[PDB]
C-alpha cells in the first residue's frame, strides 16, 4: 500500500514549510543556491518518476541534488546511491528532513537552513521558535486549539 | 536603500521607512503628518545623539543593513514644551513573563 | 493612511494602514483598535511582522529570518492567532 492517507499528511505538512518549491527544476535550484552559505536548501518535485521529491543544498563545491522516495508509506533518501540498510524511513517527509538538520547540528549530506519561498504566517514563525525550545506541547500553557495547531507542524525547520 | 524605523516618544511608537538618502527633516515632516507637531518643534535622535536637520539618515549612521523591516532601528523623538525641548523620553516595552521551565 | 494600534498597557502603535491589513482580523475590524490582551512587548513585534510581511511577499529578494525570542513566542502565538496572521 501507498498509504495515500499518509501520504496526504505528508504533503499538507510539506506545504506549510514555506521551503517547497513546487515543479522547480535542477537548473533553477542550481541558480537560486549558486551563491548561498554552506548547507543552504530547498525541497521541489524531482524529474524523475521513481521519486517523489528532491532535496537541493548548497555545497562548498557547489549546489547539488539528493532525491526522496516514498514507497510503502515511508520516505527514505535515495536508496540507489544510499545503502539501504542504513537508511532511516520517516512517515513524514518534513520530519526527514529536520532529522538531518539536527544530525548536522550535532558526498555527504549537510544541512543547514531552508530558502523560503515566501514569508511564513506569524502564527507558524512563533510554531518553529516554540519546537526549537521543546517538543512537550502536552504541557504549554496554550489553549488546546493552539496545541492542536503546534501539533499539525512539531518540526523545529 | 530602505531603512525601516521605530520613531519613538513616551509611549508612541511609529513604525515608517524612508530612505538612506533622505534627511532628519524628512523624517520630521513624517512625524508632522502623523502626529500634526511641525517640524521645528520635534529633535530626532540616535540613541543620546541629536540629529541635524540637513544631515542624511545614512549620514547619521541608520543603514539598510541593520534598519531591516524585521528588526528596525530606533528614532528617539523629543516635542516642544513650552520655551523649550522635553528631555527624550522612550517608555519601555512591557516584560515578557517568566520561560516555562521546559523551554529554558 | 496610517492606524494606531494599542496595547494592553497602553503603548501606541502608529502603522501603515496598509500593513496592518496583513492581519485579518483588524482588516475585518476595518482608525485606532484597542488589544486588550496583547502587552506592548508582543505588539511591537506583530508590527515588525507586519513589515517584514509586506516586504518579503511576491519579492525577488531572498527572504531572511524573522527574529522571535523564546520569552515572546507563546504570547506572539496567541496574538497572531487572535490576528489572524
Ligand atoms: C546520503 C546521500 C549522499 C549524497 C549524494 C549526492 C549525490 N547526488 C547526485 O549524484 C545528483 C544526482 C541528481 C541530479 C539531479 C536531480 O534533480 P531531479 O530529481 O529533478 O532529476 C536529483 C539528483 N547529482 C547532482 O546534483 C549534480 C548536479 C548539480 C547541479 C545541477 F544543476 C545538475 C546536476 C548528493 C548529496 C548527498 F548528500
Amino acid at each position: 500500500s501507498m498509504q495515500a492517507a499518509r501520504l496526504a499528511k505528508a504533503l499538507r505538512e510539506l506545504g506549510q514549510t514555506g521551503w517547497y518549491w513546487g515543479s522547480m527544476t535542477v537548473n533553477e535550484a542550481k541558480e537560486k543556491l549558486k551563491e548561498a552559505p554552506e548547507g543552504t536548501f530547498l525541497i521541489r518535485d524531482s524529474s524523475h518518476s521513481d521519486y517523489l521529491l528532491t532535496i537541493s543544498v548548497k555545497t562548498s563545491a557547489g549546489p547539488t541534488n539528493l532525491r526522496i522516495e516514498y514507497q510503502d508509506g515511508k520516505f527514505r533518501l535515495d536508496s540507489i546511491i544510499c545503502v539501504k540498510s542504513k537508511l532511516k524511513q520517516f512517515d513524514s517527509v518534513v520530519h526527514l528532513i529536520d532529522y538531518y538538520v539536527q544530525m548536522c547540528k550535532d558526498v555527504h549530506l549537510y544541512l543547514t537552513k531552508p530558502l523560503y519561498t515566501s514569508a511564513p504566517s506569524l502564527q507558524h514563525l512563533c510554531r518553529l521558535t516554540i519546537n526549537k525550545c521543546t517538543g512537550a506541547i502536552w504541557g504549554l500553557p496554550l489553549p488546546t486549539r493552539l496545541k492542536d495547531y503546534l501539533e499539525e507542524y512539531k518540526f523545529q525547520v | 536603500m530602505d531603512v525601516f524605523l521605530m520613531i519613538r516618544r513616551h509611549k508612541t511608537t511609529i513604525f515608517t521607512d524612508a530612505k538612506e538618502s533622505s534627511t532628519v527633516f524628512e523624517l520630521k515632516r513624517i512625524v508632522e503628518g502623523i502626529l500634526k507637531r511641525p517640524p521645528d518643534e520635534q529633535r530626532l535622535y540616535k540613541d543620546d545623539q541629536l540629529l541635524d536637520d540637513g544631515k542624511t539618515l545614512g549620514e547619521c549612521g541608520f543603514t539598510s543593513q541593520t534598519a531591516r523591516p524585521q528588526a528596525p532601528a530606533t528614532v528617539g523623538l523629543a516635542f516642544r514644551a513650552d520655551d523649550t525641548f522635553e528631555a527624550l523620553c522612550i517608555e519601555p516595552f512591557s516584560s515578557p513573563p517568566e520561560l516555562p521551565d521546559v523551554m529554558k | 493612511m496610517y492606524v494606531k494600534l494599542i496595547s494592553s498597557d497602553g503603548h501606541e502603535f502608529i502603522v501603515k494602514r496598509e500593513h496592518a491589513l496583513t492581519s485579518g482580523t483588524i482588516k475585518a475590524m476595518l482608525n485606532e483598535v484597542n488589544f486588550r490582551e496583547i502587552p506592548s512587548h508582543v505588539l511591537s513585534k506583530v508590527c515588525m511582522y507586519f513589515t517584514y510581511k509586506v516586504r518579503y511577499t511576491n519579492s525577488s529578494t531572498e527572504i531572511p529570518e524573522f527574529p522571535i525570542a523564546p520569552e515572546i513566542a507563546l504570547e506572539l502565538l496567541m496574538a497572531a492567532n487572535f490576528l489572524d496572521c
